[PDB]
RNA sequence: GACGACGUUGAUAGGCCGGGUGUGUAAGCGCAGCGAUGCGUUGAGCUAACCGGUACUAAUGAACCGUGAGGCUUAACCU
RNA sequence: GUAACGGGGCUAAACCAUGCACCGAAGCUGCGGCAGCGUGUUGGGUAGGGGAGCGUUCUGUAAGCCUGCGAAGGUGUGCUGUGAGGCAUGCUGGAGGUAUCAGAAGUGCGAAUGCUGACAUAAGUAACGAUAAAGCGGGUGAAAAGCCCGCUCGCCGGAAGACCAAGGGUUCCUGUCCAACGUUAAUCGGGGCAGGGUGAGUCGACCCCUAAGGCGAGGCCGAAAGGCGU
RNA sequence: CCCGGCGAGGGGAGUGAAAAAGAACCUGAAACCGUGUACGUACAAGCAGUGGGAGCACGCUUAGGCGUGUGACUGCGUACC
């Protein structure tokens, strides 16, 4: 039947982009996280 | 239905003994080349009875 | 004198070829290969293909005659295989087995 | 359960069968031999050869008869003309059998089958 | 798988020829009628498995397996 | 299914009373060996208590000893002790091993629906993914039902045809190759390798303007962080 | 150089101390799977052994009832935690 991932790119990057992530507080300690284990993908990349 | 037991190699390779093949025994020789060709088969090449088929 | 040619890395399962291999054990070269032409399996083209190197082999390098040859040892031995996957109902995931076998046949005039 | 009937089935239904035969029968009547499975060919031979022996007599309805059959006029006009008259003197008997061995897909024993004579 | 029959000195199967059965006036042509159609050539034409004849076609000369008078002792007959 | 002696079977091979022999255990004796406790007497054992030992890794004794005339490890044979085990040698192996007495432990595996890797039985058994259908001649090649060419047959036709937006990101075209992928073979492919290919004043986006809504200088409120709003 | 499809895969020659180190490359055990040799099995019932035991095959001693392998027949015997 219909499955439950329909995508789009402008819901993608409007809820998890680098630039809503950095509107927070505990957005920004995220990215301080993902940044301090050394991954090569921090939030999205296109 | 499962088994419950596990057959060793013998019962394994008891059941495989009707399972094995044949010779095929039906060999024969033309009268006219030499060559040989299964019974009631043209050969290779087209001859039975020394009579000339398409031959290709 | 004994004479080797062997086959590594074929792409049958070994089970399958015991069924050619035990028909053309002790028989004479010519006799082996007039049976192995006329059998309608693919172990029997794969077994003709070893037993044509093999007599070649004896010939050129060692040459033992050729119309006496009488193939003495044939045996067949379990190879390297390959791991797949094949999807199933509801999820379940088992895998399948791809196999392979080594040929060896020893010729001689003894 | 079978007790003295008739006719092979091939895995096919009815219509199937009688638009293949009608289609071999053409091509081995054009190019005077084929080669076929055997239970193909062995059943053939009970189709192909009405058609010869109606060749034989000229008559304007046994030509519509055999344009009936078969749905071609080249197959008919190699009748009536050319196959007709080669067997004017002969009772039964016009195609042959040759076995051949087997296939090399899927093992099916195959055979040549082809006119008496052929003229080649 | 097994069983039965036949392999050219031959009816084992396909075909051909005659018969039986089933269906119910084929095509072409002519006549009457403006036409639908009806009438004659004609119980015509076609006919799966049935019955009987017929070597026209296919069942090839072959190769493999199986031997060379069958142990000893005792008794009874013949020599 | 005999079935209320274990069976065969018995008129004594049943019962009652007496007598004479014999069979019968890891018991008692004769013979040989070990160990515990005071020449005697003892020595089966779960939960638990007490005593004596074997083997492995590392440190000192060790700038010592053995070793390419062959160390560790792997596979056989023979010998010894009461057991954990020890010793010698054939073959494989190609550069390390450790005597005696002391010391410290990541120190001894068969089970926990134990953890990781490898391999079996079921078994060459069920299955090969819409019941729209194929048949023949020619060419290529080692090999043709499945690829190319031609003749005939069949299916859809408000779709199983053609075109857009989201989505995917070289799958597009040509040459070349068949080990791996294709529920079979493949010369074939949306597979591997190498080269080539998208052209805008008028098509869309970019650009000007707004709706629901988000952020929001000052300001209001809040222990910090923050919440609402011109 | 030969067989093979101008393949995959091997056999000779050669380098090397060693190719039974040939690239999936030191040493290479175990479960699992084959080939050859010796003995045993197609009228006998069941935790597959144990005590007895004839024959056959192979080595020694110059037999000497010795060693190794097999086990017709037989008394007893219902795995482990």
């Amino acid at each position: 039947m219909k499955r439950t991932f329909q995508p789009s790119v402008l819901k993608r990057n409007r809820s998890h982009g680098f630039r809503a992530r950095m509107a927070t507080k505990n957005g920004r300690q995220v990215l301080a996280r993902r940044r301090a284990k050394g991954r090569a993908r921090l939030t999205v990349s296109k | 239905a499962v088994q419950q037991n596990k057959p060793t190699r013998s019962k394994r390779g008891m059941r495989r003994s009707h399972d094995a093949l044949t010779a095929v025994t039906s060999l024969s020789v033309d009268k006219t080349s030499g060559e040989k060709h299964l019974r009631h088969h043209i050969t290779a090449d087209g001859y039975y009875r020394g009579r000339k088929v398409i031959a290709k | 004198m004994e004479t080797i040619a062997k086959h590594r890395h074929a792409r049958s399962s070994a089970q399958k070829v015991r069924l050619v291999a035990d028909l053309i054990r002790g028989k004479k070269v010519s006799q082996a290969l007039d049976i192995l032409t006329y059998t309608n399996k693919k172990a029997a083209v794969l077994v003709k293909k070893v037993l044509e190197s093999a007599i070649a082999n004896a010939e050129h390098n060692d040459g033992a005659d050729i119309d006496d040859l009488k193939v003495t040892k044939i045996f067949v031995d379990e190879g390297p295989s390959m791991k797949r996957i094949m999807p199933r109902a509801k999820g379940r995931a088992d895998r399948i087995l791809k196999r392979t076998s080594h040929i060896t046949v020893v010729v001689s005039d003894r | 359960m079978r007790h003295r009937k008739s006719g092979r089935q091939l895995n096919r239904n009815s219509s199937h069968r009688q638009a293949m035969f009608r289609n071999m029968a053409g091509s081995l009547v054009r190019h005077e031999i084929i080669k076929t499975t055997l239970p193909k060919a062995k059943e053939l031979r009970r189709v192909v050869e009405p058609l010869i022996t109606l060749a034989k007599t000229d008559s304007v309805a046994n030509r519509r008869l055999a344009f009936a059959r078969t749905r071609d006029n080249e197959i008919v006009a190699k009748l009536f003309n050319e196959l007709g008259p080669r067997f004017a003197s002969r009772a039964g008997g016009y195609t042959r059998i040759l076995k051949c061995g087997f296939r090399a897909g899927d093992n099916a024993p195959m055979a040549y089958i082809e006119l008496v004579d052929r003229s080649e």
